[PDB]
This record gives C-alpha cells, sequence and structure tokens, in this order.
C-alpha cells in the first residue's frame, strides 16, 4: 500500500486499543527499524504486507522489503535533530548536540532525550536532512535519565 | 498484528527546540543487544 518516503508509527492491536510499540523509516521502498520494536514480525501497510529483509539483534536493527539504506554519520561536531515522533503525539522536532558512548569496538554517538518506549525507532537527522541513525537503544545513567544510542545499519 | 502509519516528512526543521547534553559515557554491549555502563 503506502510506499512514501518519511517517518511511520509502529502500531499494535493485540493490546487495549491501538497502540505503538516503536516508530520507524521509510526510504528507497524499504522499511527501517529498531528490532525490540517487532521482534522481527510481518508489517502491515493498508491492504499491502511488509516482510523483513535484514535483521540484527546485537545490532537492534531491521529492514523490511529490502536491504538497509540509510548511510548517512554524525560528524561528531554538529547539533543532530531528533524526529520524536511520540505515542498519540505530533512529529516534533528536537535539535540536540550528540554525546559519546566509548565502547571496546570504538565510539558511536548518544543523544540525551527522554522519550517514552512507544518512540523507539525515531530518525535522527543531520544538517542536509539525512537519517544518521536510530534513537531508541540505550541505557540510564546515574540521574535516571535516558541516554540512546545514534544506532546505524550497514549499506552494501 | 503490526501495523504501519505515517507521522510526517524527514526535514530538519530551523529554528527548533534546542535541548538536552552531550555526555561521554563507557559502555558494554552483549550479544542481545543491550547496553550497560562500565565503571
Ligand atoms: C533501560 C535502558 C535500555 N532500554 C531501552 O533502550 C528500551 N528499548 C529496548 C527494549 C528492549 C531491548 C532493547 C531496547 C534492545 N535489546 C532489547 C527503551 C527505549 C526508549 Cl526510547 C525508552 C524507554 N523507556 N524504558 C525503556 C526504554
Amino acid at each position: 500500500g503506502e510506499t512514501t518516503d518519511g517517518v511511520y508509527r509502529v502500531m499494535t492491536r493485540r493490546l487495549l486499543g491501538s497502540t505503538q510499540v516503536g516508530v520507524g523509516v521509510m526510504q528507497e521502498g524499504v522499511f527501517h527499524t529498531m528490532w525490540h520494536v517487532t521482534k522481527g514480525a510481518a508489517l502491515r501497510s493498508g491492504e499491502g504486507r511488509l516482510d523483513p529483509y535484514w535483521g540484527d539483534v546485537k545490532q537492534d536493527l531491521v529492514s523490511y522489503c529490502g536491504p538497509w539504506k540509510l548511510d548517512a554519520a554524525w560528524d561528531g561536531l554538529s547539533e543532530v535533530q531528533l524526529l520524536a515522533v511520540p505515542p498519540g503525539e505530533r512529529a516534533k522536532n528536537i535539535q540536540t548536540l550528540p554525546g559519546i558512548f566509548k565502547t571496546k569496538d570504538g565510539d558511536i554517538g548518544a543523544v540525551a532525550l527522554d522519550y517514552p518506549a512507544g518512540t523507539s525507532g525515531s530518525p535522527i537527522l543531520d544538517k542536509c536532512g539525512r537519517v544518521i541513525g536510530l534513537y531508541g537503544n540505550g541505557v540510564v545513567i546515574k540521574n535516571g535519565s535516558y541516554v540512546s544510542a545514534i544506532t546505524q545499519g550497514k549499506r552494501e | 498484528d503490526m501495523y504501519i502509519e505515517r507521522a510526517g516528512d524527514i526535514t530538519w526543521e530551523k529554528d527548533a527546540e534546542v535541548t538536552g547534553n552531550s555526555p561521554r559515557l563507557d559502555v558494554a554491549l552483549d550479544e542481545s543487544g543491550d547496553f550497560s555502563l562500565v565503571e
């Protein structure tokens, strides 16, 4: 059905009423989202049906209809924007300057914005308007505030 | 069964809410895709 480039809500009816479990990005006819959101399950778009194509539980990423398409990266200097799509609320761009996640395999950016679980999979944009990652997989620090990583997948 | 609904365009909005800090955290990623603090 709807293959339009843009940010989408991932919804379910298995629970009470309509519930937003996550968010995702559609680009080049491919839907990109965090793995913990769908658990690799098939999606529906009107009478159309999206099937998983690629996935990885460690990276916490999953693409539908095709391979991963998002490839822009944070330059480690500039301010980025989180395109937050909260459950039952309008999409709201929140400009922030990312932090750092020092891991044994290298550093990756981190957005320190606090949102409900149903917001997982919200794109993080650069100044041109390119998706440099997905917000939704991170850790809770000392003062209870949430810090998500800037999760990006590998293009082929 | 899950389903998708469009929510907007992917555009940078000039003059948007500038908030949030930039912390340097030492973290660890496990086989299950979960992050954890390292101290
Ligand atoms: C306690 C910090 C870790 N939790 C998260 O990152 C949450 N998502 C998430 C849940 C399950 C799995 C993963 C990720 C990956 N591996 C399985 C999560 C995201 C967001 Cl945006 C707001 C949240 N509020 N509470 C949890 C929460």
